[PDB]
């Protein structure tokens, strides 16, 4: 899961 | 070296500043009077919260606070991520082990930047332009109240402390990179860079608390204290989840508190 995190890391 | 370690300091120190738009300073002088600025909306109480919501913000009371807190945490969570990846070495490490590092550590670093913000008397909200009443936050209807009031304990004595923006920098992260979170898959490269940032926090306190010899040991307690506030702050989560009907929990919170065994 943790697709907003994965999001912000890569933003 | 030093001057690596001083640079080191000053390189978190900045991308702080970046990071976190109110800081410990700017929230003192705030709250000093020492800015000539528009004093911050007091809420007190329920009447005042009603008044005060065009100024603070641009259901019942309880729940009506729960949830600006969550709004409040869900944009710590990524100012505070913003910050971790302007740490030497993070955006380095794989890319699950950032999440990891975030889910597990992302809420001891609010605890630990609530208490910025925080005196006595109240917490301030919304930059600086509102501030609640700790009175007021503690007397909401269980188990709101003693959702709440664990932030100030914390606050209260971690100010204590007398910690500056600068060593709160290095503070956060060596937080962030703790090589014992839960799942993490290449704990070495995280530990390694944690014993560097372990050494500038060292040095930092040396020549920034040159009277308070004792603080580097007592950060190193605070870490531990944060993570057992933080499991009694989950706890304290589930049951309100669970016995609150009406109780909306933001995507992002639940995603960090998703398996957080
Ligand atoms: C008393 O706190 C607040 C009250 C409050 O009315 C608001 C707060 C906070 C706030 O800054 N929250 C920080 C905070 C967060 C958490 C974490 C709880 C959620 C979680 O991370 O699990 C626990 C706390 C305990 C004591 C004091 C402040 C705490 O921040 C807010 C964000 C919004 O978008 C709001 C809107 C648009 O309605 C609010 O309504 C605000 C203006």
């Amino acid at each position: 899961r943790h697709k907003i995190l994965h999001r912000l890391l890569q933003e | 070296e030093s001057a690596d370690l001083r640079a080191l300091a000053k390189h978190l120190y900045d991308s702080y500043i970046k990071s976190f738009p109110l800081t410990k300073a700017k929230a003192r002088a705030i709250l000093t009077g020492k800015t000539t600025d528009k004093s911050p909306f007091v809420i007190y109480d329920m009447n005042s919260l009603m008044m005060g919501e065009d100024k603070i913000k641009f259901k019942e009371v309880a729940i009506r606070i729960f949830q600006g807190c969550q709004f409040r945490s869900v944009e710590a969570v990524q100012e505070i991520t913003e910050y971790a990846k302007s740490i030497p070495g993070f955006v380095n490490l794989d890319l699950n082990d950032q999440v990891t590092l975030l889910k597990y550590g992302v809420h001891e670093i609010i605890y630990t930047m609530l208490a910025s913000l925080m005196n006595k008397d109240g917490v301030l909200i919304s930059e600086g332009q509102g501030f609640m009443t700790r009175e007021f936050l503690k007397s909401l209807r269980k188990p709101f109240g003693d959702f709440m009031e664990p932030k100030f304990e914390f606050a209260v004595k971690f100010n204590a402390l007398e910690l500056d923006d600068s060593d709160l920098a290095i503070f956060i992260a060596v937080i962030i990179l703790s090589g014992d979170r839960p799942g993490l898959l290449n704990v070495k490269p995280i530990e390694d860079i944690q014993d560097n940032l372990l050494q500038a926090l060292e040095l930092q306190l040396k020549l920034n608390h040159p009277e308070s010899s004792q603080l580097f040991a007592k950060l190193l307690q605070k870490m531990t204290d944060l993570r057992q506030i933080v499991t009694e702050h989950v706890q304290l989560l589930q049951v309100i989840k669970k016995t609150e009907t009406d109780m909306s929990l933001h995507p992002l919170l639940q995603e960090i508190y998703k398996d957080l065994y």
